[PDB]
């Protein structure tokens, strides 16, 4: 406690990092909020998927 | 609004458990510092106290 608020520091740097990473996986996936189904036929013009 | 990681500044009380060997019979300090012929300082004595 004489040295003063390194811990808080760091532990809010950490949370920043955390926050920060949650946001570019949100960011690179939900791109679109419509979750499209897949069609039960598939006769995608002889493609297969 | 959110969500935040804090840290605790709580007090608890104490519970010990003592686990010491099985041992009762004293060892020799009141003739070590007691001895009437005591060794020179080339020939310090040297005793295993157990
Ligand atoms: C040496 O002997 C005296 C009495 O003879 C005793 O009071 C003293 O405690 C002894 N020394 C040690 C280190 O026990």
């Amino acid at each position: 406690l004489q040295y003063g608020s390194f811990c808080t520091q760091l532990n809010r740097a950490l949370t920043g990092i955390a926050v920060e990473q949650d946001k570019n996986t949100q960011e690179v996936f939900a791109q679109v909020k419509q979750i499209y189904k897949t069609p039960p036929i598939k006769d995608f013009g002889g493609f297969n998927f | 609004k959110g969500i935040y990681q804090t840290s605790n500044f709580r007090v608890q009380p104490t519970e010990s458990i003592v686990r010491f060997p099985n041992i009762t019979n004293l060892c020799p300090f009141g003739e070590v510092f007691n001895a009437t012929r005591f060794a020179s300082v080339y020939a310090w004595n040297r005793k295993r106290i157990s």
